[PDB]
């Protein structure tokens, strides 16, 4: 399969800014395939990002990713109050590690 | 490189039939229009006839339109002209040219780019 | 549009556990019914997919020779067996659905299952 | 419409070819709908395989068009009296039913293109 | 200086969808009263086809979007519903049968198989009824009850009505050609290695495709095209484990097939006009179908699959063939028909090799009556017994296969068989066509002007 | 007939341009009766849709048809050369692609109903 | 396409003969799928049925075609300005609707194969 290493472990940002996730894949050839996923506690995991960078129905713009060949982001715009959850990101079958992004 | 040889000069009687020729090598020769200039021994020169590049477009000066004849051959690489009826204004040194037309698919050539060796018709 | 789980259970190691996942809303064989495992404190962990319309299960190579997937396709709902149960297999199962992307990369959850936690204790 | 249709069959050729526009215009118009509909569009496509023709000759719009093809004797070596008045287009189809192609093929490439070519390089004049 | 010219008949073309119309021969129509498969909404076929090469020219494939597949799953669909319309539907034999073992003459695989079941039937008149016998494949038949009465029903008849194949009716596979409409046009890569995607850039255009045969089959391609020069690997995308790999042989296995038993037809009559063909009695000893491949060339041409593989997959992976996980029985065994009779062969025999970096095969199969084709829930059909003992030669030209996914380990890679949707079996022949649409409008600049 | 049909597409354009009249030739021909139908139909629909924009430019049975219309550098900046010795009418037609509704409403209405109005006219004196 | 179609149908026939090209662009395009196909059969016959009413007049390609048929006063005796500038297409068509087909049949025979057979006897010199 594919490795993804998903960093940092640990993110601890405060609302309003701007926090960028980031997704490496090791085991591939390189292309737009992949899928960012946002699982709330509690909650099972919900769709954001469907590509590199195209955007899931439903999704607000604050929500935006980009990347090509192995190197991949997510990008949130505005650190709103409903948007601290674990986020995943998906190449395939593999999954990410997970991201936390707390507040602090 | 482009080479043009006349060929068929000789002394003809008022009234007798000739027919010149001009040889190329160097070019494409199914690709560019031909000509035939003259020029008499004392005077300028004087454009003839033009033949365009497939051979079925034919212009001639208004003196020479029902006597001489252009034709080429893009097989044999030789340009030949037909002259019926000479007169004695047509006395002078022929030359076979490249130019005076082209297709609609190639830039407008209203020149002579390469001229012949000469080939002098006395009659 | 919507996948109803069954309910939490509660099993002993060497049983035999079928959560089930019937589905509403959508055409259930146009889209391929992903099982999805999510340990406590742990990443997701995909285990197979099967096809509906031909029943064709793939397998992950630690859920092979333990884990069935079915499917019945009158009642639009699709099961998922893990037999020889062990310790670690408490996790919650989700039942996912790949939506209809343009270049046929049928690998993007839009559509999860609310889960059902599988508790194995003794 | 149809009055006078195929009246100038046994005619002679010349007396046959003025009355043309009689025969041209009447060359256009459940499970037997479609049966109908098939025969309706097979006439349709006929008429325009037959205009398609005329236009690759430079002969649109023409009922009578001359081209530069020359006759060969060798198609037929008759003389214009036997033809025009002392035969009818069938018996005349039937002569030269194995040398229509050559014709057809001499008026469809050779000509019509080499005359076109030539009115575009004239116009370049 | 320049000019707007307008010309008409410019070789320029655009990706196009159409409704291609086939091309048969009418020799074959002359010598099949009727085929599933018809010769009539289609048309015959011309002699001497034209194939004119595009020198210079280089087209964009996509095996993985082509129209022509779809059409041709539609059309073979729906030839097969009309060709079922106007047989029998066997309604009327949706009731309780007494089944019991037959062991006239039985080996130990064939233990149980078929049934010999007993049945009250309608006959031609509506007043009268009869008590007939007929025996019926352990497939085809379900429990009516979990207590042993004995009792028995087709597996069809709770969810959906069971129809009759006509007898005279035929299921050999007769090539068909798909030719384009006026104004449209087929291209056909000629690169003996294009994998169906991505530019080629040898191409011709053909008035029609090549005679393709509507085989339906799983987990092998059947009387197909074979690979000029090497095996061909072929997956919308190799990483993705959802997609179905298609394998091309360069040379083909020969298969050889049976079912040994004598069998015989029995005609009832279960109305006016309508009868209901049946199993009769298997003269002499009964045993089980069964295919035979030649064991090394199998086993040559699974090296060739395996290397082609690890040109995709690494050069010093593993290339594992396991059997099939799971599914219905098409999937799981190698589904085909040849004859009139529907064969399902366990390939575990075949796909049973690891292969590390550096005599025939027999395989049990089995029959059946009732027919759920083209991963469709509600419209079987009755296959009616062929008479006699059937033989049967075929070419295996290809493979279809699914890598299996999650491998916690990256040194090897497992291929197991799979199938059931046709569109990638009439896929691996339809690979190097697309139709495209003519543009005969142009406009370039010249000197010419308009007098 | 078909004999040469886009055989001339990786060729250049002048080289194309001779022959038209291999492609010209080739434009024109139960539930699956009504699919076929509909497909002819459709082709017959097609080839009247062109032959009109070919009438309506003043080019009717035309398969070379020059006009009044100057060629915009914006169009395409390319010398005669590059575009007819050096290029096919493919990529012409990619790179044209995005241009060709200005030409054609430079053919449709402005060109053709004024040379049109002024042969009228001039046929008046 | 559809923009502009009919609306110069209450304008001066002068005014709408400058439109002619918008309404000339708007005549060409299961049992509700047979009926569909039959509608535009039609339409193709009936846009093939006025072009070859065209052609056998010499008025191919052709939006205004000038003739050599001389106007009768019976069939309108009206002054140009009152036609072209103070009457619609709707109301002359009412007008002259009596008198079609004499015109029709003018055009149809006398002139054209009279013109032609003299353009064919003038190619002879
Ligand atoms: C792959 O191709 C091979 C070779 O083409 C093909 O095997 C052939 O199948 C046909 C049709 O099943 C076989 O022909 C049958 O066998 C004999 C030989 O003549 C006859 O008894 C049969 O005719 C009976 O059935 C007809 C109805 O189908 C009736 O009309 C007729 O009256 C008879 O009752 C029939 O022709 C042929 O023998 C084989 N050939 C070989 C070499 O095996 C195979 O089926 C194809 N495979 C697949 C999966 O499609
Ligand atoms: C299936 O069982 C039937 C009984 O319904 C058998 O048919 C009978 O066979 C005997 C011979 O043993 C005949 O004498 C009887 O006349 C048959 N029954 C009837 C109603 O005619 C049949 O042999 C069995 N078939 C198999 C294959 O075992
Ligand atoms: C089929 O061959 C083509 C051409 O070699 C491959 O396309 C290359 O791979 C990817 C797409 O998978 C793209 O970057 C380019 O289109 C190609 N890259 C090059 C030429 O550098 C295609 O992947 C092959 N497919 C298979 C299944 O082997
Ligand atoms: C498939 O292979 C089996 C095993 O080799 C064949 O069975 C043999 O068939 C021959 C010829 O009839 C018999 O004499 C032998 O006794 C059989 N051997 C066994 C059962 O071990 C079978 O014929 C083959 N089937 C084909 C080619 O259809
Ligand atoms: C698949 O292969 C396995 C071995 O990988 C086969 O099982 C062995 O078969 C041999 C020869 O018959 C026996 O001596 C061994 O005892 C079997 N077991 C093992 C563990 O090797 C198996 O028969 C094959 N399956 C088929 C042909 O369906
Ligand atoms: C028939 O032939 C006769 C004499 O051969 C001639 O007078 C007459 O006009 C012809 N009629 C027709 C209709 O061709
Ligand atoms: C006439 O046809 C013959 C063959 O029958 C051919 O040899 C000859 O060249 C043709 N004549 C002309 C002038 O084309
Ligand atoms: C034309 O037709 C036949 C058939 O090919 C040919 O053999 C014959 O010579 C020709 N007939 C006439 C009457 O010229
Ligand atoms: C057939 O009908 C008889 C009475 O006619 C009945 O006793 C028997 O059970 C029936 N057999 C079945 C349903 O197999
Ligand atoms: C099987 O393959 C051989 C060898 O290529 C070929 O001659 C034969 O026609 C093929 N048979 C079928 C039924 O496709
Ligand atoms: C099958 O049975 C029929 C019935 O007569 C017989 O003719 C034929 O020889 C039998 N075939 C075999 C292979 O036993
Ligand atoms: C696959 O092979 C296994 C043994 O490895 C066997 O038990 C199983 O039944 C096979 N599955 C199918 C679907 O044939
Ligand atoms: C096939 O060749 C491979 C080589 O790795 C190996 O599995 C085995 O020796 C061969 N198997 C058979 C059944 O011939
Ligand atoms: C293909 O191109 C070569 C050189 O580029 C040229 O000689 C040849 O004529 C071309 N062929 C066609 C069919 O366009
Ligand atoms: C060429 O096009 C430009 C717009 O790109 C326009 O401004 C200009 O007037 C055009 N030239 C002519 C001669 O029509
Ligand atoms: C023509 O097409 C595209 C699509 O509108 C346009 O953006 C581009 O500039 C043009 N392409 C070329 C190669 O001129
Ligand atoms: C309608 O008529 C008025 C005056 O009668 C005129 O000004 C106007 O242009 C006309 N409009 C149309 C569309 O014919
Ligand atoms: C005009 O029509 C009348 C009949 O109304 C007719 O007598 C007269 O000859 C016609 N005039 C011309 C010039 O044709
Ligand atoms: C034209 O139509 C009618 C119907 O034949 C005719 O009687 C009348 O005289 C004409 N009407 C006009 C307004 O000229």
């Amino acid at each position: 399969v594919s490795v993804l290493t998903q960093s940092p472990g640990t993110l601890s940002l405060s609302p309003g800014e701007r926090a960028t996730l980031s997704c490496r894949a090791s085991q591939t050839v390189g292309s737009s395939y992949l899928a960012w996923y946002q699982q709330k506690p509690g909650q099972a995991p919900r769709l954001l990002i469907y590509g590199a960078s195209s955007r899931a129905t439903g999704i607000p713009d604050r929500f935006s990713g980009s990347g090509s060949g192995t190197d991949f982001t997510l990008t949130i715009s505005r650190l709103e109050p409903e948007d601290f959850a674990v986020y995943y990101c998906q190449q395939y079958e593999a999954f990410g590690q997970g991201t936390k992004v707390e507040i602090k | 490189e482009v080479q043009l040889v006349e060929t068929g000069g000789g002394l003809v009687q008022p009234g007798g039939s000739l027919k010149l020729s001009c040889r190329a090598s160097g070019y494409t020769f199914s690709s560019f229009a031909m000509s035939w200039v003259r020029q008499a021994p004392g005077k300028g020169l004087e454009w003839v006839s033009l033949i365009n590049d497939r051979g079925g477009l034919t212009f001639y000066v208004d003196s020479v339109k029902g006597r001489f004849t252009i034709s080429r051959d893009n097989s044999k690489n030789t340009l030949s002209l037909q002259m019926h009826s000479l007169r004695d204004g047509d006395t002078a040194v022929y030359y076979c040219a490249t130019g005076g037309m082209s297709s609609a698919l190639q830039s407008s050539k209203y020149y002579f780019d390469f001229w012949g060796q000469g080939a002098l018709v006395t009659v | 549009v919507q996948l109803v789980q069954s309910g939490a259970e509660v099993k002993q190691p060497g049983a035999s556990v079928k959560v089930s996942c019937k589905a509403s809303g959508y055409t259930f064989s146009d889209h391929f019914m992903h099982w999805v495992r999510q340990a406590p404190g742990q990443g997701l962990e995909w285990m197979g997919w099967i096809n509906p319309k031909s029943g064709g299960p793939n397998y992950a190579q630690k859920f092979q020779g333990r884990v069935t997937m079915t499917r019945d396709r009158s009642i639009s709902t699709a099961y998922m067996e893990l037999r020889g149960l062990r310790s670690d297999d408490t996790a919650i199962y989700y039942c996912a659905r790949p939506m209809h992307d343009y270049d046929d990369h049928d690998w993007y959850f839009d559509l999860w299952g609310r889960g059902t936690l599988v508790t194995v204790s003794s | 419409v149809f009055l006078g249709f195929l009246g100038a069959a046994g005619s002679t050729m010349g007396a046959a070819s003025m009355t043309l526009t009689v025969q041209a215009r009447n060359l256009l118009s459940t499970v037997w709908g479609i049966k109908q509909l098939q025969a309706r569009v097979l006439a349709v496509e006929r008429y325009l395989r037959d205009q398609q023709l005329l236009g690759i000759w430079g002969c649109s719009g023409k009922l009578i068009c001359c081209t530069n093809v020359p006759w060969n004797s060798s198609w037929s070596n008759r003389n214009l009296s036997e033809i025009w008045d002392n035969m009818t287009w069938l018996q005349w189809d039937k002569e030269i039913s194995n040398y229509t192609q050559i014709i057809y093929g001499l008026l469809e490439e050779s000509q019509n293109q080499q005359e076109k070519n030539e009115q575009d390089l004239l116009a370049l004049d | 200086n320049l000019w707007v010219t307008v010309y008409y008949g410019v070789p320029v073309w655009k990706d196009a969808e159409t409704t291609l119309f086939c091309a048969s021969d009418a020799k074959a129509y002359e010598t099949k009263k009727h085929n599933v498969w018809a010769t009539h909404a289609c048309v015959p076929t011309d002699p001497n086809p034209q194939e004119i090469h595009l020198e210079n020219v280089t087209e964009e494939f996509n095996m993985w979007k082509n129209n022509m597949v779809e059409q041709m799953h539609t059309d073979i669909i729906s030839l097969w519903d009309q060709s079922l319309k106007p047989c029998v539907k066997l309604t009327p034999l949706c009731v309780t049968l007494q089944c019991t073992n037959v062991t006239n003459n039985i080996t130990d695989d064939m233990r149980g198989e078929l049934k010999n079941c007993s049945f009250n039937m309608t006959t031609e008149l509506r007043d009268k009824r009869q008590k007939v016998h007929a025996l019926f494949y352990k497939l085809d038949i379900v429990p009516i009850n979990e207590n042993q009465n004995t009792s028995y029903r087709l597996i069809n008849c709770n969810t959906a009505a069971i129809t009759q194949a006509c007898p005279k009716v035929s299921f050999e596979p007769i090539p068909i050609h798909y030719c384009a409409p006026a104004g449209f046009a087929i291209l056909k890569c000629k690169d003996k290695k294009f994998n169906g995607t991505g530019p080629c850039p040898s191409v011709s255009t053909v008035q029609c495709t090549h005679g393709i045969k509507p085989v339906v089959s799983t987990q092998l391609l059947l009387n197909g095209s074979l690979a000029e020069e090497e095996v061909m690997i072929r997956s919308k995308d190799i990483r993705n484990n959802a997609k179905n790999i298609l394998v091309q042989f360069n040379t083909p296995v020969q298969i050889n097939c049976t079912r040994p038993n004598n069998n015989t037809r029995k005609s009832i009559r279960i109305g006016p006009g309508q009868w209901f063909y049946a199993t009769g009695d298997i003269i002499g000893d009964i045993r089980q179908a069964h295919c035979n491949v030649s064991k090394a060339t199998w086993n040559e041409t699974l090296g060739k699959v395996v290397k082609q593989l690890r040109k995709h997959f690494g050069n010093n992976t593993i290339i594992r063939f396991a059997n099939s996980s799971g599914g219905d029985l098409e999937v799981t065994t190698h589904s085909f028909n040849c004859g009139g009779e529907f064969f399902y062969c366990d390939t575990s025999g075949l796909f049973n090799s690891t292969w590390i970096s550096n005599d025939s095969i027999t395989l049990p199969c089995r029959i059946k009556q009732i027919i759920n084709m083209w991963q469709r829930i509600g419209q079987a059909m009755y296959a009616p017994p062929i008479q006699g003992v059937i033989r049967c030669v075929s070419n295996i030209t290809g493979l279809i296969l699914t890598r299996d996914g999650g491998s916690t380990d990256s040194t090897t890679e497992t291929f197991r068989p799979s199938g059931g949707d046709m569109r990638d079996n009439w896929r691996s022949e339809l690979y190097k066509y697309k139709v495209v649409k003519i543009e005969p409008l142009g406009v370039a600049p010249t000197r010419c002007k308009r007098r």
